[PDB]
């Protein structure tokens, strides 16, 4: 089957920058 | 106190659909526990099935509806909150 998986780069910030929907 | 545990992380996930956005799926993941130990974020997409897992102890899946890439998966993890932020 298609067994491609790839990481993600997860980035540690304080919020979210402008032109994002935070909450 | 024999076989309970505080140090378990306990994450409640919030999903949001939008329509005509830079991202059309928003998922909250954030941690609210007693305590919780968290120790490091190694979220990853398998095209396989199309899911987007944070870390072994629970996985985001993606609607099949939505074609979703490593490049448009945008992850965010603000510590101030402990809130991981899922945009896509």
């Amino acid at each position: 089957g298609p067994h491609m998986s790839v990481q993600i780069p997860v980035v540690e910030v304080d919020e979210l920058p402008e032109g994002y929907d935070r909450s | 106190p024999h076989e309970q545990q505080e140090d378990v992380p306990e994450y409640e996930v919030k999903m949001k659909r939008f329509k005509g956005a830079a991202y059309k799926l928003r998922i909250l993941i954030e941690n609210k526990a007693p305590n919780s130990k968290p120790d490091r974020f190694s979220p990853s997409y398998n095209f396989a099935e199309n899911i987007l897992y944070i870390n072994g102890k629970l996985s985001i899946p993606l609607p099949r509806d939505i074609v979703v890439n490593a490049a448009d998966i945008k992850i965010f993890h603000i510590r101030k909150e402990r809130t991981l932020y899922i945009y896509i």
